[PDB]
């Protein structure tokens, strides 16, 4: 996606540091569907 | 320092009561003007 | 007046609610506990005038873990883009974004 | 300073004290009896 | 300290019982034996994850696999 | 439509404080109030916040605005409104919040978006369901934790209530 | 300012380095002039009261100057250990850190011009 | 979400009834009435001893909500701590009710 | 910042533009006061789920119970100076002008 | 009022300040002063009177929306630092509502507005705890949060503090309301020197606790409330005439009084940190402070004495009220300045 | 900062255990008996690296034995445990109480054809040792060095130079 975009390092980290971070919901389920967004953050709240 | 002291009673003329707003605003200007100059702080930085 | 009574005596009557980083009830993690305990090991002891200026990479990357808003700036732009790149009709989405996939477990 | 708004003011009570009824109920004929009640609570 | 406690018992059987109920509940955890068992089976529940320990050579009171004679066995929960 | 729902409540949160901080009535100041801290309510319980929800119904608006309400009608002499037949005593109710849903729906609109598209919440914002947390809530096992590890903090707050039935019983008697 | 000393080891009125120090005398003149508050507490104690201003309550006026004495021995032993931490965490940052305190090249007025301002 | 369902349905199935129930006879063109208790045009009475059972509510009220976490902290390790503080609660709770009791606070609504 | 927690912040300071501008009734500057407290039960909420802080998940229960409190004794406030004067208005509560 | 009950509450508004000064949390914080504020309401209502109704109503309403503003700067520093501890703020919008609800609960200006009031409307011994006992708190935290308090915001607090409590003992005749104002001003004085030195801070607070102290104990033990029942002093006891007096001389600030004690110091630490103007303009108006609390020994002192005839009956009674601690707050609020480097106890 | 190196696809794909989770349940104390080796070195080594693309290999091994544990029920005791993971599979909360006549005949049928002991109550919450060849990590936070401390104090505490040298007081 990010090819026309200047001074874009793909896969660069916001955290100075180089440990793992924990994904946050967005950093997994962000360039997909609604039904799964919803599914994946809603889902155990929902839940009847 | 004398312009703003002029600066304050013409302030003070259209004040009014008042000389004592031209020497008022005159002197008050004149603290101004000698602020600028001689570098005065009012709200100082606590450096000590 | 911050008389403290709870190091002259040694009872603990608020400390453990005050940092995420603390004996939690059966070890649950908060969600910032490593960059938590990296900014309290970092400025410990030294003092906040050179806590400040001495610390600033981990307590920002611990406000980064707070309030990914760098992360929701860069999510936000790599949707923008997205979202202008399938409005001019120049990009198609994946098969495993659109949902037919079959996911992994 | 007695000013113009000030001089209707009167000081306040010396032991800082202020000067400062009862319910009365019609049980009507809604045998057949009415009832003026006097009450205090 | 009797004749007053028949007297409140005759007037105010309610507040009698709640004051026994109330002591009884306050100094009966404390002369029973059974309450260490509710300490162990609450320390004995396992809501995470048992962690394991790197062998460093000279551990003899950790066991290596779950059937293993040393550890913290339950027998006393199986059977009371 | 269903993602936004948190932020949507939101917004009807801050709508319900302008129902109130208008100050119409303080019985419909409470009114307003009481619907406000339903969905509020409802943006607590839509992050999983179960116990915390049901404390604002059971304490908050079933246990003070209750208390709000009582006290506010043992005062505000009231007086009649409008009673013509069906048309008015019903109609222009419903005609009042059809045009309330109108004021919902109508602040979502392209000063809004703006708001909502550049600043996308929702896809990154609720992460309550980040990973898995076992057989119990966290939320409930920390507001269990109120007995074992907030000793003092039970003795300063029992104290305090106890000194609000005190206070209580000695400012309200004149004597 | 020194929130920091006072920080590792709280709530101490008296710390046991305070020990190294010595204590005031039991002639000092300020611990004179707390006594002389303590005497004057008697008397304006006798006088508020409408007592012989002198002569009513020796015992209470010995009860006030030995009670300021006391306090005040305590607080004059709590002012001179905290001039002595000032002095010695002074010198210590001035020792420890030589290159903001360098000494300076002490001229002679032989050397030194001054501008005469004639006065007539 | 099928909890937002019901609520609704209910909240639904309760207005269309409301709706019914004042529509429904509202059909009939029956009489325009006119010439509109026990009190005629008296003014309303404080009664302060309602306002001391209504604030006695709140306050007991929130010893409630602190007793209520009381199923799950009978699951912890610390379970000294958690009977004494669990027994300091209600006995406060108690505190409270004898202190009512005692300075008149419980009568003529008893 | 973040944008719900903005919405939570924004009703906090229109109940606080309320409870500073008063109109006719002091019971309506107790409920601006307690829409107030109900917006800091709702943004500490948001706050202590999100990062998982266990511990915290007691405080607003406690945000609740003392502020609870602290409402009975405004309402017990109100009740003595509607004891006083019959109503509740906030223009009788002006005899402290001397 | 029953005494058991009394002592109970006067012990829960001392816990709830010393939750204030002990505790190393926020929540914490919030409860010491929501106790302090709940503890203290029914010690102004002792005499059950409209005008004490009136006092607690607008001390509840400015009290609690200082502590909703200081949960919301509680708020702000746990979104923007994650953790509790009561250190420096991290958000200089959590500095600044803090430091607005410190404002609020000290009664500084131009949040001063419930402070002649309430004060007027309660007794003698509960304005006393009102403006002594209810000020170690607020300033306890101001202490402990110095590292994020703006300058420029404190210090405009503190000069139009000290300004509006200089203006505001001009129109007066009650003496609750003049120690209401002086309060104003002496808290503008306390917040001027918090940011160069807090060890000042603390001075200017216990020697202004220990003269606000010995005037309402010798308001109590003459049980004068207004300026002209002031002026029959000297003729039913005369040793209290001028005790009032030269306490008041030093609450103007005045050498060789020990109120003459902070004032300079505060002076003494500005012109360090290169402020030459702004303790200039704040002592100029100390000195309109002199200037109305002057004509009010002038009133006592001197010229407006003339007696009633009932006075001749307390000739025959003396004064068997508790004068707790008043010669000792007499010869402390005078007689101190010889003995001022006392301070470094205060470090 | 620097590009947070992701591994490949080819290097996260594995033969996955695609059964469901009353399965996974109902074979469950069999499991955590028979697989204890490679689950604890993996998760010695998913809380010791604290990261786990450090930790796929042995996860794979997780994933290489999970299977053969199934595979080896598959060949000789299918239907017993078919027989209980559907009894299993009924329940809302998947309830052990309520299958104990299944649970009886696959346990028999397990220690008959196979031998395994289903562990004792008590026993899978074990904190076991692990025998690892693999190194202990020497910063699993990937910290950088702290900064110095204050000096502290020290030396014995002098009198102050002429008092407190507060204008004019000699003490
Ligand atoms: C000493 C000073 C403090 C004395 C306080 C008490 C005074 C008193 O009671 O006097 C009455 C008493 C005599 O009275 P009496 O015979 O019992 O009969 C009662 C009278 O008839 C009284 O008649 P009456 O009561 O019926 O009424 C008459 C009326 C008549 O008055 C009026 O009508 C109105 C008043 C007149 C106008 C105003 C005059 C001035 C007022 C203000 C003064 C301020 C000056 C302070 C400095 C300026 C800054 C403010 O009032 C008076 O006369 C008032 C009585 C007290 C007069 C003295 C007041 C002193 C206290 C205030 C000043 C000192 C404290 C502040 C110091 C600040 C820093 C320096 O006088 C004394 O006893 C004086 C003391 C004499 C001996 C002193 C020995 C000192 C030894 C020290 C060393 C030994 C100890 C060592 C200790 C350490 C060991 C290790
Ligand atoms: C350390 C700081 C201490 C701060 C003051 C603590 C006490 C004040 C708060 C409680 C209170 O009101 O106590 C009443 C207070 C007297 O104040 P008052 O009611 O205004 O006095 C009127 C007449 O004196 C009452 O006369 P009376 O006719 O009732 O009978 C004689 C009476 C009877 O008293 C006795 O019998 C006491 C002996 C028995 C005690 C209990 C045993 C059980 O004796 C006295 O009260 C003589 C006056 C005692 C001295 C008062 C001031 C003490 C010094 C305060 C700190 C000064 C620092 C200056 C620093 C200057 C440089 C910065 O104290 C006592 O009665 C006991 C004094 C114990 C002193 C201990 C000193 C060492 C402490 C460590
Ligand atoms: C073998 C074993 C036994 C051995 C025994 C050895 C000892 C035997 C003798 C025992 C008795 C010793 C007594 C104390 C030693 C002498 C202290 C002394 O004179 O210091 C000189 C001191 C400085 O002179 P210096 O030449 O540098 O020092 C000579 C010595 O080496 C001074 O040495 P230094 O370097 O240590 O000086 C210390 C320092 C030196 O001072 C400084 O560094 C500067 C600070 C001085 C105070 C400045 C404050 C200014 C603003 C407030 C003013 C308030 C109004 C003034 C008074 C008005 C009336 C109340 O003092 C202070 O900072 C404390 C304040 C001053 C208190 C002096 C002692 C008074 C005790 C009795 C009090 C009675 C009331 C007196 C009047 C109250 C005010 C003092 O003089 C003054 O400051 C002048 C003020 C008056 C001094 C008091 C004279 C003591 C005797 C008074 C008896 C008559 C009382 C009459 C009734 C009440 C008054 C109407
Ligand atoms: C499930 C729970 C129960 C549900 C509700 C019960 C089910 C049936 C509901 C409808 C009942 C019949 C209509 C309401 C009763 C009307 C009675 C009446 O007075 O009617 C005269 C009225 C008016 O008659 P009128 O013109 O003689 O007026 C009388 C009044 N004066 C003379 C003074 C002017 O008739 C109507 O208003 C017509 C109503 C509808 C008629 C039926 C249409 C179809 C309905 C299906
Ligand atoms: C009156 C107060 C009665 C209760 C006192 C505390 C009882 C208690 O459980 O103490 C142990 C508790 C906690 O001890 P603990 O035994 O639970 O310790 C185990 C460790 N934690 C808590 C991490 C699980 O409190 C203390 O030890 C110190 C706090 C109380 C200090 C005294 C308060 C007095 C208040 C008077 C007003
Ligand atoms: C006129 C009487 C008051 C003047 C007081 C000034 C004393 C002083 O130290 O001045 C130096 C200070 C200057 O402070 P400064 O020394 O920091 O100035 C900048 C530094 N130099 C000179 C090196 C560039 O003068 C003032 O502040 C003058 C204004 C005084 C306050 C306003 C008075 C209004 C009228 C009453
Ligand atoms: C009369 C005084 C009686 C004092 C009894 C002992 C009290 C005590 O232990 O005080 C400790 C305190 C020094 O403690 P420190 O850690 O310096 O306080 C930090 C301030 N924010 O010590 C002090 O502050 C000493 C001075 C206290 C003066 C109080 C009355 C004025
Ligand atoms: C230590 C354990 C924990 C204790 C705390 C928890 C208790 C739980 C119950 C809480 C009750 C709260 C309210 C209690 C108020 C007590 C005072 C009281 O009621 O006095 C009045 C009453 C006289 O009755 P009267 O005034 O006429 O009643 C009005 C209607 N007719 O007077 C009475 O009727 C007398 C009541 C007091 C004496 C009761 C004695 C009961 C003894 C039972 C056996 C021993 C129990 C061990 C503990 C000792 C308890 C004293
Ligand atoms: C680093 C420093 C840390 C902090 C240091 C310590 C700060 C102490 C602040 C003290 C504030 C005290 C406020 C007043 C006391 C509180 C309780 C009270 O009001 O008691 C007075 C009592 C009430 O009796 P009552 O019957 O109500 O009288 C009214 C008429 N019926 O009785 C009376 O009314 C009798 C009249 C005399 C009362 C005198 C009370 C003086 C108390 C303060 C002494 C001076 C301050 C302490 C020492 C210096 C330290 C600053």
């Amino acid at each position: 996606i990010m090819k026309d975009v200047p001074g874009w390092k793909v896969g660069e980290s916001v955290f100075h540091t180089t440990r793992w971070v924990t994904p946050m919901m967005g950093e997994l389920y962000g360039l997909r569907t609604g039904e799964e967004i919803l599914s994946s953050t809603y889902g155990f709240i929902w839940y009847t | 320092p004398l312009n703003y002291l002029i600066g304050g009673c013409a302030g003070g003329l259209t004040l009014g009561i008042g000389a004592a707003a031209c020497a008022y605003m005159g002197l008050t200007a004149a603290l101004v003007k000698m602020g600028q100059l001689e570098g005065w702080k009012v709200f100082a930085e606590p450096k000590v | 007046p911050f008389f403290d009574v709870q190091k002259k005596l040694g009872v603990d009557l608020d400390h453990w609610m005050t940092i995420q980083s603390a004996e939690q009830p059966h070890r649950i993690p908060a969600r910032c506990h490593a960059f938590e305990k990296e900014w309290i090991e970092c400025a410990h002891g030294i003092g906040s005038i050179r806590a400040e200026k001495e610390c600033k990479i981990e307590f920002e990357d611990f406000r980064e873990c707070l309030l990914r808003q760098k992360t929701m700036k860069r999510l936000n732009a790599i949707k923008r883009q997205r979202d202008k790149l399938i409005k001019e009709g120049k990009y198609t989405p994946p098969p495993h974004h659109s949902g037919q996939e079959d996911l992994r477990p | 300073y007695p000013t113009k708004e000030t001089a209707h003011w009167k000081p306040p009570p010396w032991n800082d004290v202020d000067p400062p009824s009862n319910l009365t109920l019609n049980f009507g004929p809604q045998g057949v009896l009415r009832l003026v009640m006097e009450l205090s609570g | 300290v009797a004749a007053f406690l028949k007297n409140v018992w005759a007037k105010e059987p309610v507040l009698v019982a709640s004051f026994a109920i109330a002591g009884l509940a306050v100094i009966l955890p404390t002369l029973s034996p059974y309450t260490k068992y509710s300490l162990m089976i609450n320390r004995a529940t396992p809501y995470n994850y048992p962690v394991p320990l790197r062998d460093d050579g000279n551990m003899p009171d950790v066991p290596s696999h779950p059937q293993d004679p040393q550890g913290p066995s339950l027998e006393w929960l199986k059977r009371l | 439509m269903m993602t936004y729902i948190v932020f949507i409540l939101s917004i009807i949160f801050v709508m319900g404080f302008v129902g109130f901080s208008s100050k119409p009535s303080p019985i419909y100041g409470g009114l307003g109030l009481i619907v406000s801290g339903g969905v509020g309510c409802g943006i607590v319980l839509n992050f999983g916040g179960s116990f915390l929800g049901l404390m604002v119904f059971l304490i908050y608006l079933g246990g003070m605005m209750v208390v709000f309400g009582y006290t506010t009608a043992m005062a505000t002499e009231q007086y009649p409104e409008v009673w013509v037949s069906n048309k008015v005593v019903l109609g222009t109710f419903i005609t009042g919040l059809l045009m309330e849903f109108l004021m919902v729906y109508y602040v979502l609109k392209d000063k809004e978006v703006e708001i909502v598209f550049k600043f996308n919440g929702m896809g990154d914002w609720v992460i309550y369901d980040t990973g898995d947390s076992g057989f119990f809530s966290e939320e409930a096992m920390g507001i269990a934790a109120l007995y074992s590890y907030g000793t003092w903090l039970v003795i300063v707050t029992g104290w305090s209530l106890l000194i609000g039935v005190v206070v209580i019983m000695e400012i309200t008697r004149g004597n | 300012m020194m929130t920091g000393r006072q920080a590792r080891a709280p709530l101490q009125f008296l710390p046991d380095e305070a020990r190294s120090l010595p204590p005031p005398k039991l002639t000092d003149p300020r611990l004179a002039y707390i006594g002389f508050l303590g005497y004057c507490s008697g008397l304006i104690d006798n006088a508020i009261r409408r007592r012989p201003v002198l002569s009513a309550g020796l015992h209470r006026q010995f009860l006030y100057i030995t009670s300021f004495v006391f306090v005040g021995y305590y607080l004059l032993k709590r002012q001179d250990y905290m001039y002595a931490v000032r002095d010695h965490d002074m010198f210590s940052y001035i020792k420890s850190h030589p290159e903001d305190f360098p000494e300076k090249d002490k001229k002679t007025y032989r050397e030194v011009f001054e501008e005469f301002h004639p006065v007539r | 979400m099928n909890l937002m369902i019901t609520l609704l349905t209910n909240f639904t199935l309760a207005t269309l009834l409301v709706t019914i129930a004042f529509w429904l006879p509202q059909l009939n063109v029956y009489s325009e009435k006119t010439s509109p208790d026990p009190m005629g045009s008296a003014r309303l009475p404080f009664s302060m001893k309602f306002f001391l059972v209504a604030i006695t509510f709140l306050l007991f009220d929130l010893e409630i909500a602190l007793l209520l976490p009381l199923p799950w902290a009978s699951q912890t390790t610390n379970l000294n701590t958690m009977l004494t503080m669990a027994l300091l609660l209600i006995f406060l709770l108690a505190v409270s009710l004898a202190y009512e009791w005692t300075q008149k606070g419980l009568e003529w609504t008893e | 910042m973040s944008l719900v927690y903005m919405n939570i912040m924004m009703a906090f300071t229109v109940s606080l533009t309320g409870l500073l501008m008063y109109r006719s009734h002091l019971m309506s500057s107790l409920l601006c006061l307690e829409g107030m407290m109900l917006s800091l039960f709702i943004l500490a909420t948001l706050m202590i789920l999100n990062s998982h802080f266990t511990l915290a998940s007691m405080m607003p229960i406690i945000l609740l119970v003392f502020a609870a409190c602290e409402a009975a004794l405004g309402l017990s406030l109100l009740v003595m100076v509607s004891n006083t004067y019959g109503t509740d208005y906030v223009q009788n509560l002006n005899l402290l002008q001397c | 009022m029953n005494p058991i009950i009394l002592i109970i509450i006067l012990m829960t508004v001392m816990l709830g300040t010393i939750i204030v000064m002990i505790s190393t949390h926020w929540l914490l914080i919030w409860i010491g002063f929501e106790m302090n504020m709940l503890a203290i309401i029914p010690i102004m209502m002792k005499k059950h009177n409209p005008r004490a109704t009136e006092a607690s109503t607008k001390y509840f309403l400015t009290q609690s929306t200082a502590s909703m503003l200081l949960m919301m700067a509680i708020i702000i520093n746990l979104m923007f630092s994650g953790q509790w501890t009561v250190m420096k703020l991290f958000n200089p919008m959590a500095s600044m509502l803090m430091t607005m609800a410190l404002a609020m609960k000290l009664g500084m200006a131009p949040f001063h507005f419930w402070v002649p009031e309430v004060t007027q409307g309660i007794p003698l011994s509960s304005g006393l705890i009102l403006l002594t006992w209810q000020k170690l708190a607020p300033m306890s935290v101001l202490y402990q949060i110095l590292p994020s308090i703006n300058l420029d915001l404190i210090l405009t607090l503190s000069i139009l503090s000290i300004t509006i409590g200089g203006w505001g003992g001009l129109n007066q005749t009650q003496l609750r309301k003049i120690m209401a104002y002086s309060s104003i001003a002496h808290m503008g004085w306390m917040t001027a020197v918090l940011l160069y030195n807090p060890t000042m801070t603390l001075l200017n607070l216990i020697i202004y606790i220990i003269m606000t102290s010995t005037m309402f104990t010798l308001f109590m033990a003459n049980s004068t409330t207004t300026t002209l029942s002031l002026s029959h002093t000297w003729n039913k006891a005369p040793i209290m005439t001028i005790l009032v007096l030269i306490t008041l001389l030093s609450m103007g600030g005045l050498p060789p009084l020990s109120g003459f004690m902070p004032k300079w110091m505060i002076i003494q630490e500005m012109t360090k940190n290169d402020s030459i103007i702004l303790p200039t303009l704040m002592a100029i108006t100390a000195l309109l402070n002199l200037y109305f609390y002057m004509r009010l020994t002038y009133s006592t002192a001197l010229t407006m004495f003339p007696s009633t005839n009932n006075m001749k009956m307390k000739w025959q009674f003396p004064t068997t009220k508790r004068m707790t601690l008043l010669p000792t707050m007499t010869v402390l609020s005078t007689m101190l300045l010889p003995l001022t480097p006392i301070l470094s106890i205060l470090e | 900062p620097g590009i947070v190196e992701l591994p490949s696809l080819e290097d996260l794909k594995v033969q996955e255990v695609k059964v469901s989770s009353s399965v996974l349940k109902a074979a469950a104390h069999h499991y955590g008996a028979q697989c204890d080796k490679p689950n604890k070195e993996f998760m010695l080594c998913r809380w010791e690296e604290k990261d786990p693309r450090r930790c796929l290999e042995e996860g794979k091994l997780v994933n290489q034995c999970a299977l053969e544990f199934f595979r080896q029920i598959k060949r000789h005791c299918a239907e017993p445990f078919t027989e209980y993971w559907t009894c299993i599979d009924y329940s809302g909360l998947q309830l052990f109480r309520r299958c104990r006549k299944e649970q009886a005949q696959f346990d028999k049928c397990v220690l008959d054809k196979l031998g395994w002991v289903r562990p004792d109550l008590g026993e899978l919450s074990k904190v076991t040792k692990v025998k690892t060849d693999r190194p202990l990590p020497e910063n699993p936070y990937h910290s950088r060095a702290r900064p110095e401390p204050n000096p502290e104090v020290e030396g014995d505490l002098k009198p102050a130079r002429h008092g407190s040298r507060l204008f004019f007081w000699t003490m």
